[PDB]
């Protein structure tokens, strides 16, 4: 199960180019009216650029470090090489859109349920033939407007359902108390946590997989907070220990 | 799938003529009594991967003739311009499984470790799709 | 073992972008809502040019050596490209620096425990997808102004020493009670510090300027923890409430 | 260390699957007898591969051989990895908890050079993890 | 012990900074009023260059050769790349050399007691930062002026106190006669010879070690003149032999 | 110099717990008797001059564990997560003595000539100047 | 194949010189005694070398060794390949239509390592021929 939180090997990225009539940003995930780019042998999204624009002054005090504000940005240049099958459909259609030098819409879905979505038209079309080596029909198409990238379409939550299960009890020399940290808005958070102890001169604590370690090395009441976010939900967990 | 693969071409030789020993796999030690030994297999199959979208592999597939110890080389030539070449200019059943097949060497081997067999090996250079 | 006066081999150096408001060039060696980016591939970081102004006069005695200035700084370009998840925030806080042709500071911790903050713009958003080898985001920012190399802040005195006490005084309605708060290890320190209500729901806390106000929005008790800079140095207070 | 669990991850998820097979952690050098039709379970490699600046991440490489008796054509050894490891290797929870990303790389055919006593037949994945 | 005269090997040339106030060409050798830049991973000193001018003129008879002059010099431009270390003194008088942007003195000290001075300012300060490599603080110092260079502080001696030394006796056949040449001008001189002989129809001579070998093949009296710059000095020594 | 190196690393693993055969440089003759067997050695020591005014070398340091000839490689690993791994996370005495420390391998080798010992080995490179 | 046809070309042309040598087909693994000055023609290499977008157009390397027994001193075998097989390779009309072109490689000296029993001095020529 991909998860687009976690970094993703990269083979299983295939191409959509849309064909119907409608608006591809709004339901990107479907592909109803979109066609499959069949035999993808290499892709290489362009890359989103803004030049940069003066904000420098006569009068202003300044004159040894440049200051500059983003200028107007561009989307690049998407270049992709397949095997050359100039009669299956999918690319006829791609040579039409060339020789008639329109704009139309097409997708990238990476194997994460991610698509970047982009709209250009194609400024080259291109073939290498070598012998003993598959027939490429190679592309480029520019991009213009703006894509609705992945990570628009991405959603955040911080629904304040989070707790923390104490244990409370008399912690044992050579031994360690788990403590665990429940973290769900009903089902999907997305946010960390940071639990450290009150004294840092009896006990020792320890995080790992989202739970908290304690080894009462000494005796005595030791506290763990526990807090998120920049304050959002905090826990304090009073433990005690005895010298044993 | 290799068995698919080595299947096809192993059929299709000897469905040519059933006059030679055909081996599966390269044999380690012959015996003395098998040769005109017609052996077909594979090396080195590795993921190239080189086709997003997919996985596709690429392998050298061998097809080797062991002919006994001294006989001239133009022998060993004559057996595959006859049994081999004739039907490996167009094997139709493994032309299905593969997407490209090209040519790679013909070499000339002798039994360097004790001198039993002498062969020389036609080696392509296929891919396909597992 | 972390010693800015001998040489290191950088691995382990983490980078991380402001997502906060205050002035970052005061205290950035704490880690107070600094947002930290996840796998970084590789960093080049900006190099510090200067421009040569022209110094010659057809008065001075002979020219047969050139005499040149320095002008226009213009400390820029620093890029990096890291692993491609568009699940996770910090992330897509990047692409809305994208978005918006906003500046913004952003730091980068080495390993010698020296940090390093600079403040630019973000001029590229590139992505280098390929079969075996994991997706990734390269991104390329311009810098303005003078950053803050790490050889500015060159004191360091690594605090080692607070306290809190509480009121620990019943709240009436309407009146909030005060907290006692203490920093001073022999007086110089180089952080800051956080605090949080457990509950939230029958007290909250206000924390400013080394003052605690503890306002009892109910009655009960509110065990409130304080948390200083990184996360290093934690502590538990506790305050009583009654409604009457 | 991870090598330990990745090794056990992958051994326990084959023997699940159809026994009948000794199993092997790491490759052996001797094989005695009725130790035969056997799987084997090795790294090799695993260096120190930076490739990135926060942690380790080292990589290595993954094998399972398939080992089999005397002079058996390697459709013998075909059947068996498309049977028994292949089905298996396709998917595993706990592997890929284990570790970052995995890709498949060779698949190769082995014999014995010194006596003349076993085939293999070699399954070898890279794995890139922190270690 | 290092000599001027020949080659070194390039390993252990250390470069100081100026911190004093006075003229540093004036005596480079002492390091007393000089900071030591340590641990130089690398350095490359700036080339002198002059660009061309033309002197060619209409009514000069010539138009196929080109003609030109030297134009104006320039002191090219000094890299070198240290380790970083933020924290030590050195790297922050050279972090404050920059952003002050003013020239100061530098030195070069090569394993020979030869020093390149140098004045200038710097234009870029850099940092190359990957895992499992030691972090690199570069710099590049824009030179102005016109360095005193190590040929400039070189002496040179023809203090005449050169003499030859002869046997002048029956050299046989089958021996070979030695005559050494004295060069002290008091101890220290900076000049070459020639000794060829007078006949080169009866005996040969040869030169090695500074001395002169004589093999009588005939006899005779044999004149082998010896000769030194120009015709400074020249010696003639008188050598008879016999059949035998 | 070099035994100043390896005097760090024997002494700190020695000290850690001594149930094993420490071994100085590599060991050639290995009986049946030694066994568990923490032999720990420089490779490559060359004289790399990366840095100028100075004299810094670098050295692949060797850690390898021997046992026996067919026990299970997770025993090998098993005995260097606790003996070795903990201790080498950190040497002071060794890390005044270098000026860097990075992991470069760590390699399952067999008895290949005879098949007495099986041994891991855990291998750093380092630069110190001498 | 092709291959016969440029072995039995050249070996056919050198026999039509003098003779008094054994004429192995390919270079043999044992030589008797009598059977010493000997001449063995093989091909190594035998590529795919593309170089062409029409048709085949292998490369090859063309051996012509000439073995001598003992321990002949070289100039014995730079008196026998100047004698007998430089005047033949210097045209062949049949060889030159077989292939498309053929340039000198090299000339070697060589000896047996296992046993010391005979001496040869290798000829090799690379052909360039359309399969």
């Amino acid at each position: 199960v991909p998860n687009p939180t976690m970094p993703v090997k990269g083979a299983g990225t295939t191409l959509w180019v849309y064909k119907g009539s409608g608006d591809p940003y709004a339901n990107p995930l479907s592909d109803v009216d979109w066609s499959r780019l069949a035999k993808v042998k290499d892709l290489t999204p362009g890359e989103l650029t803004a030049e940069s624009y003066d904000d420098s002054y006569l009068d202003d005090e300044d004159a040894d470090w440049t200051a500059t504000g983003q200028g107007q940005k561009s989307a690049g240049d998407t270049s992709f090489t397949l095997a050359w099958m100039p009669g299956e459909q999918g690319q006829q259609a791609l040579l039409a859109w060339f020789n008639e030098g329109d704009t139309r819409a097409y997708k990238i879905r990476f194997p994460n349920g991610t698509v970047d979505v982009f709209r250009g038209w194609v400024s080259s079309i291109g073939k290498a033939v070598t012998a003993k080596e598959v027939i490429t029909r190679t592309v480029k198409v520019t991009n213009v407007g703006r894509p609705s990238m992945a990570e628009d379409r991405s959603t955040v939550t911080a629904a304040t359902g989070m707790t923390v299960t104490p244990a409370s009890t008399s912690v044992v020399k050579g031994q360690s108390t788990t403590l665990t940290v429940a973290f769900q808005p009903e089902g999907v958070t997305d946010k960390s946590f940071r639990a450290v102890s009150a004294d840092k001169t009896k006990a020792t604590v320890s995080v790992s997989g989202m739970t908290i370690t304690v080894n009462g090395v000494a005796a005595g009441k030791v506290n763990i907070p526990v807090v998120s976010g920049n304050g959002e939900f905090a826990a304090v967990a009073e433990i005690t220990v005895t010298a044993s | 799938k290799h068995t698919e693969l080595r299947a096809a071409v192993l059929d299709a030789l000897e469905k040519h003529d059933t006059g030679a020993t055909f081996f599966d796999g390269r044999p380690a030690v012959f015996d003395e009594a098998d040769f005109p030994a017609v052996a077909v297999y594979l090396t080195g199959a590795e993921y190239t991967g080189e086709e997003l979208d997919s996985d596709t592999w690429q392998a050298e597939l061998h097809i080797e003739v062991f002919l006994p110890a001294q006989v001239p080389d133009s022998e060993l030539d004559a057996w595959m311009e006859s049994r081999i070449y004739p039907v490996m200019s167009d094997i139709p059943a493994l032309s299905d499984l593969i997407t490209s097949m090209v040519a790679s060497g013909y070499d000339y081997r002798r039994d360097d470790d004790a001198g039993l067999w002498s062969s020389a090996d036609l080696t392509y250079v296929i891919t396909y799709e597992m």
